[PDB]
């Protein structure tokens, strides 16, 4: 129920600078963590980005190890991404998933990076 | 856990304590009524499943026969109390007998004592129902014989 | 007393899947104390309401009644499966009961 | 659930007693209201008059009266006595209770088997 | 009937689950397959384990039926009470929901990976959804469910390769069970909240 | 005191393990003092909304120069406190009361048994209210009569 | 009074809660709206249902106001609490805030717009506030309640349009009730994880 | 036995009356099993440590003898009969012990009072262990002076 | 045992939790760093607690412990539970598996940021860890303080910086205590309802 | 009253970490009331393996034994330190209580 | 747990009483089953008997008999006294029991003490 959509992706030529939002529900934000994962087309779901209730560690994984923020905020109940300097590895449909089994992974969203 | 619903304490029969059910609520049964002293060991919490039961047919009379029609399913009050009315372990303990084979309780044929020349009906136990229908009644004897000696054992209270 | 009812007259046929509307006239002011039965070709008759609206045990939520005060009425949700029969409406508040004459639910050509 | 077979003497002409014979299983034979109710074609449903316990046997008041309708509470099997059969009593007899104790219900009903009167 | 100590008499009596269909759901199940939860008296569920599928996009959009509103909106709960209840689920790929169109549908893709016939590894999408359903429907769960056993109740294998919900009006349900309310509170009871039932519960 | 506020006894008449309200905190009113039976119960059942009003009552006491004695309103304290004082099942459930208009109490008022012999006291129930004020002590008698032959049963122990 | 079986006479107590004043908020109702909760004693919140708008809508700032921890920002934890414990909140623009200026102002959306759903459905960003309203205000909340006992739990729709918050200080509020910290213990209850480790005896 | 899992089959070789164990489930002593009132106990408590192991215990000899373990230790089978068999909160209820504070329980071992002259016995509580070995036998004396008393109290039931 | 009141003598029992064997795993400590969860008579676990580490990659393959066909389960289904109890846990760095070869093996780096509990939030892979994996060890708990102030206590940390669980099938270890579930029990009571990735 | 005690005569070493046989046959009518006893250089024995063949208090689990009616196996799984020590076998289902000649657990050189 | 200590005559002459003393530390005396076991160079062991309570105190039947093994109630301590004594007697004694309660284990062994026959 209210599963956590995401919408702020789009094509865009690289070295944009393009935020991304991801909202909940079921009144469980402020304790249960969260997970972001990008699925590129070809291979299953990998580690993005992870945080656990208020801000405490909050890196990447080493296939990125810091291109963007990620930073919750308890009230308004939303994470955003702000990414820069795309490359076209990073072309895949993301997804905005929590920790607890509260809820769902977004229905996708798809960033296409090419200059053409 | 625990600190749930006590009972309505209805006036059906002539009495202010005690509680009972309608004929339309029992199947294939006339309209049947406890006494109030036979009811007082649900009004004490336990984990039998009986008294569960009562306090699952309490709420609805009272969130049907002196409430108001909010008639969309009315889902959304059930998970305030969903602790609160059936008894969470006993349930799941229950689940636990239905796939081992054991005689499990699914909340249906109830078994209980009933003294004809006083109305000193025990409170009922749960007839627990294997994959071939329920037991045959002698599968358990021993069972309803305590409930019978402790009958007598509470005959000395009342006298 | 004899406590007479004359119901749908002969005959309340009704196409699959449709509506019906089974009644049962009392003459004197028996108020609520009436039942419904019903009975097939074959098998023996079965109650299906008691009461005045109350369900019957394994009997489905189609079946229903309303009360008029003499005007009884049984109403049926939507016929399903073989449910085309003939039924009966009893009452039982004097002692001599007495049943209804009996109206057929033929099947719609 | 109660199951009730019942049989008769379908072998009856004109002015002898009559004498079903409903058969009780799986339940006591006190604290119930057995009744006797008939089908006869051309005319619709008489409630002949229920017997509870040993004692109230009341028989259809005012319409035939006389039924003398027993228990027999020895083998859960009671059975009837019709008196006076005339050409319109040809009809099928059952036997039949309610919820274990009451008036109004009827529920557990029997098979039914057919009178005629033959001679 | 029969005496016991002679002083006291055994006596029976059945509860009927039907008056409780105003406040709370209701579970029944018909023959091998195919249980419900019948909430009120007017709408129902559908749970059928078959080996066909009704299903043909890979997509489950649920946010944008609710803002429409194409839905009663009683029912969806109980597939939201249903679907977390599920343990370690943790892929959606398998999931699939067609809200749109009024008409309330999901479907769970079963161990296709040969994961439930060749062998029962149970850690894919094979026995979360099981072991939901079987608390979801007490309706005698073991053959209507194809139960099995005590043989690791973990991985609990099956031949039917898809779950399919639907929004089934009336055809004379509850066959082989009475329905029960005991089925859906357990899974809800069980949820609540499950954050502290601390304190001096006993 | 696992999860409990353990409630720190005041010496009041001498040391019989109770606590003692003073006047400026119940409204017209005056000194009165518990002992043995009174706090020692609030330990077992916690159904009591006395004994957890007392926690409350107890631990702002102590608060003031004890586990720590700011001036800044102390929110940070029992805000990793708040289930060792009060059992927040208990406080939800009188709002389940409360919707469905079966008489709940609001943790104002409360009622008790006191005889003149030996001057020992009961511990004090809630008095449900429901919008028509309280009750006029008429339609739960029958709990005080329990309490009045609780008392009597509580008498044998002390003979 | 009337004296019990003789021998015992029954008395009655009512509790003060203002003991608890510089500990814990205390949450009444004056006559029919105004909802208050005070603490520090010079100071409280004004929750206040009328139709009227007062804040200038959106751009609700918060991280501006991280510069003070206490003193005109203890009785912020409070707001959180309210905030947080709010079931089924989707929407941002659903809520606005004034806290330049040195004073708290939050206003919130009470779905001002009803056609969105065209009737009390569920799912509207400010379906919990009014659930979670009586809770904080219990005080015999008889305020948003349309006579009886049971009326509409879930997913109420009042004829109200807006909730707002201010810093009212002293006019001799809470007439029609008592102070009570009950309710704000209960929703603080529910949304933090704490420990009592033996102290005293067991 | 304790009215738990598979019905009448919670005895050791015949006790009808209770749950009769063995030497090879005890260490360091030989056929000590109870029975009667001692063992009914658990029901009304439900909540203390040995209730909590004697059900681990059944859950054992009853999940031996059937569910057919084909040497897979069966780790599935308790993956969701923790809360039906012991008292998750029991646990937890101990956690808030053993960090730096009074002597705690791990359930090794367990004393309770015997009669040697007709054959009464009261139900156990487990003996409270600290960083220091077991306790000295008289840092908990007046605990076991309530239960001993508590055992005239149940005699005079009997009488 | 001693002679109370006359008419009622004491008495003492103890349960010998060595049958709960093929039904639930059993904990144990042997001394100051080992923990064992005896599952059966045939395999079991350790956890070795020592200055040196034994993972020489900064790769954990989880899905490989299932995907492979690996060391009979029976060892799984309690190396999940542990994980996953974890409170507040979003440190995945430290942690790093084996499970290559058969031979699995899960380490963790505690506190390697300076250690020292930071200043007032606890909350570093450090709480987290030792409290949850304590609980295993349920019997016994005293290494440190916690500065826990007037509410929770949840600071309790050393100055040990891995956490292994190696595949040992061991000595007949468990010398200061006996085998109980207790340890394993409140493990699987808590927060173990959701496996996202943990 | 002598219950004959043939205990795998002279001698059954084996090597480090590997399998033992230990053995002890009954010639009268014992049943399954045969204990185990295992003593070291010094000090006195202790029971190893009591009733027939399960464990006793303490023991390690490779400790097992085997029931054939009238031929008793001792069984070592995976021996460790210094388990090499002398054993025997006792009889009590009579009350001679007799004790056997017992067997000594020599080291591979 | 149940601690033991023995100490015994250690010098012996051919034909004379013999006496040991088994200590029993902590434990009650009655319902326990105390016994007397010796180990002898070039044969096996030999249960030489048991003392429980007062009355049954089975001496080694048919093998010696004569032992007169007694058990002393004041001090928890119970003895032993042989006579006729061999050279074969030269052996290592122990005193053991049960779990508390029973026949069949000697679980808590002594440590026991060697006597030899001398002249
Ligand atoms: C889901 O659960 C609900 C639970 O509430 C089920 O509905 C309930 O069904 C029972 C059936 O026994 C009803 O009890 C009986 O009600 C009739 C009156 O029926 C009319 O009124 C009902 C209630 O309405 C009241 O209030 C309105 C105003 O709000 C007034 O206008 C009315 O007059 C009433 O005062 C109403 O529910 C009825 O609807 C019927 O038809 C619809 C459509 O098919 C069905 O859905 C309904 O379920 C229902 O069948 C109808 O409009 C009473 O006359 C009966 O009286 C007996 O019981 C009294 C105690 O309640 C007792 O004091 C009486 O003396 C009497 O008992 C004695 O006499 C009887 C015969 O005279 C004997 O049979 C009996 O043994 C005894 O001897 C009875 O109370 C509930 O009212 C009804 N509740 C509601 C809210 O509808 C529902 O069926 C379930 N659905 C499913 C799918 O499972
Ligand atoms: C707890 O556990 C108990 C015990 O398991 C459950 O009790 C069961 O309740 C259900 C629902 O009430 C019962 O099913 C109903 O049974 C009736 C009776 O019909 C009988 O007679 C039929 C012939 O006339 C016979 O066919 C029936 O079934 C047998 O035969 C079929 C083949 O036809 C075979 O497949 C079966 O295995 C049986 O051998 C039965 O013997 C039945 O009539 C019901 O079906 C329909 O009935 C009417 C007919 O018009 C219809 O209107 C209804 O809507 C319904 O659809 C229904 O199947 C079941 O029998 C009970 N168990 C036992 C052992 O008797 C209890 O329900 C559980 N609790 C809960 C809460 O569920
Ligand atoms: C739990 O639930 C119970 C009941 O359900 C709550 O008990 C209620 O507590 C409040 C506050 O303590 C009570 O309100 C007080 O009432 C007194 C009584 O005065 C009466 O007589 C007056 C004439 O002398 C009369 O005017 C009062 O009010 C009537 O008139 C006004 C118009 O003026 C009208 O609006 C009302 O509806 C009445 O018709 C009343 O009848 C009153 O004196 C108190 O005065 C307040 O206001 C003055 C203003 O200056 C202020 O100085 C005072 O200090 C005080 O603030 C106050 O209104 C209420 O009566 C109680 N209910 C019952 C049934 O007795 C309890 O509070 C709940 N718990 C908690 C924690 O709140
Ligand atoms: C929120 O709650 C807090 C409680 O935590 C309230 O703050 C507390 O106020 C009291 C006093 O109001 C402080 O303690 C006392 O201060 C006295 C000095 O002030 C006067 O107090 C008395 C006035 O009250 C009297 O009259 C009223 C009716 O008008 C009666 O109901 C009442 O019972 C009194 O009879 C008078 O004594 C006099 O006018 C004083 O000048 C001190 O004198 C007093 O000494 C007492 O100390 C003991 C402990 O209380 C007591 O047992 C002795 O008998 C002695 O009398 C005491 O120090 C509290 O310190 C203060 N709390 C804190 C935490 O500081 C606050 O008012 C309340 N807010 C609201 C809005 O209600
Ligand atoms: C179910 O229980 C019955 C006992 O009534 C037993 O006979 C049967 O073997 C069990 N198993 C199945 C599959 O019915
Ligand atoms: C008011 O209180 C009375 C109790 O006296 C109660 O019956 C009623 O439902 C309440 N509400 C209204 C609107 O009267
Ligand atoms: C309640 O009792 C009081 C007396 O204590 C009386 O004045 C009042 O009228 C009573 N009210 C009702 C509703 O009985
Ligand atoms: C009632 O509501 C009005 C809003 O129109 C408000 O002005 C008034 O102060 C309220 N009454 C109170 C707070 O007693
Ligand atoms: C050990 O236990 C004793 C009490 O038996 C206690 O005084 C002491 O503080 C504990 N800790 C140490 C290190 O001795
Ligand atoms: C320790 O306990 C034993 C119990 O047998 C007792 O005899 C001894 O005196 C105690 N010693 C101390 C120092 O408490």
């Amino acid at each position: 129920a209210w599963q956590l959509v995401e919408s702020g992706g789009g094509s865009v030529q690289p070295g944009g600078s393009l935020t991304l939002t991801c909202q909940a529900s079921k009144s469980t934000f402020s304790t249960s963590g969260m997970r972001w994962e990008r699925q590129a087309q070809g291979k299953g779901v990998e580690f993005v980005a992870d945080i656990s209730s208020d801000s405490t560690r909050k890196w990447y994984s080493d296939s990125v190890k810091g291109r963007f923020t990620i930073s919750r905020s308890n009230w308004w109940r939303t994470v955003t991404l702000q990414m820069n300097d795309l490359k076209p590895e990073d072309t895949a449909r993301y997804y905005c998933k929590d920790l607890e089994s509260h809820h769902l992974r977004g229905q996708g969203t798809q960033v296409t990076v090419s200059s053409s | 856990g625990t600190f749930t619903w006590t009972l309505s304490d209805s006036e059906g029969k002539d009495t202010p304590g005690g509680y009972c059910l309608t004929r339309w609520m029992l199947i294939e049964a006339e309209l049947k009524c406890f006494g109030n002293t036979a009811v007082a060991k649900c009004n004490e919490k336990h984990d039998e499943e009986f008294c569960d039961m009562l306090r699952l047919f309490d709420f609805n009379k009272q969130a049907i026969q002196r409430c108001k029609a909010p008639a969309q399913m009315s889902i959304q009050l059930i998970n305030k109390a969903v602790n609160a009315l059936i008894n969470d372990q006993l349930i799941m303990k229950n689940h636990l007998r239905d796939i081992m084979g054991i005689p499990y309780c699914n909340y249906s044929k109830y078994w209980y004592l009933n003294h004809t020349t006083t109305g000193r009906t025990s409170l009922p136990k749960c007839w627990l129902v294997s994959n071939g229908s329920y037991l045959n009644e002698t599968h358990f004897s021993d069972d309803i014989e305590q409930q019978a000696d402790n009958m007598i054992t509470e005959m000395l209270q009342k006298e | 007393d004899e406590i007479v009812l004359t119901q749908s007259p002969a005959t309340l046929s009704v196409s699959p899947g449709g509506r019906a509307s089974l009644s049962c006239r009392a003459s004197q002011s028996i108020g609520d104390k009436l039942s419904w039965y019903q009975q097939k070709p074959g098998q023996a008759p079965r109650l299906v309401i008691y009461g005045a609206y109350t369900r019957a045990t394994d009997i489905s939520p189609r079946f229903s009644g309303s009360r008029s005060g003499t005007d009884f009425n049984l109403t049926i949700s939507r016929m399903q499966s073989g449910d085309f029969a003939v039924y009966f409406c009893q009452q039982y508040e004097n002692w001599p009961r007495t049943f209804g004459q009996g109206t057929k639910l033929e099947i719609k050509r | 659930q109660v199951q009730l077979q019942e049989s008769g003497p379908g072998l009856v002409k004109p002015s002898e007693t009559l004498s079903l014979t409903c058969s009780i299983s799986g339940v006591s034979t006190r604290n119930y209201y057995w009744s006797w109710i008939r089908q006869s074609p051309g005319k619709g449903l008489e409630w002949i008059g229920y017997i509870f316990n040993i004692g109230t046997t009341n028989y259809n008041p005012s319409l035939k009266s006389r039924l003398t309708i027993s228990v027999d509470t020895s083998k859960n099997q009671f059975s009837l006595k019709i008196t006076s059969v005339t050409a319109a009593d040809t009809a099928v007899y059952y036997c039949a209770s309610g919820f274990e104790y009451g008036d109004y219900t009827f529920d557990y009903w029997g098979q039914g088997t057919p009178v005629t009167v033959s001679s | 009937t029969s005496l016991y100590k002679g002083v006291y008499e055994l006596q029976t009596l059945e509860l009927n689950m039907e008056t409780l269909n105003m406040t709370m759901p209701l579970s029944c199940t018909k023959n091998n397959s195919h249980h419900y939860i019948m909430v009120g008296n007017e709408t129902g569920l559908e749970l059928t384990l078959t080996n066909t599928s009704i299903i043909n996009h890979k997509f489950c959009n649920l946010s944008d039926a609710h803002k429409k509103n194409l839905y009663d909106h009683a029912l969806m709960s109980i597939i939201s009470t249903f679907h977390l209840s599920i343990p370690n689920f943790n892929q959606y790929e398998a999931m699939s929901c067609d809200f749109n169109g009024g008409k309330i549908s999901v479907q769970y893709n079963l161990s296709h990976s040969y994961a439930g016939d060749a062998a029962n590894h149970c850690g894919t999408v094979a026995n979360g959804v099981l072991q939901t359903f079987m608390r979801m429907a007490w309706g005698g769960s073991y053959i209507a469910l194809d139960s099995g056993g005590c043989g690791n109740w973990d991985c609990i294998m099956t031949s039917y390769q898809y779950l399919i919900i639907q929004n089934t009006t009336w055809e004379d349900h509850c066959q082989f069970s009475r329905p029960s309310p005991i089925g859906y509170l357990g899974l809800l009871s069980q949820r609540t909240r499950d954050i502290y039932i601390s304190r001096r519960r006993r």
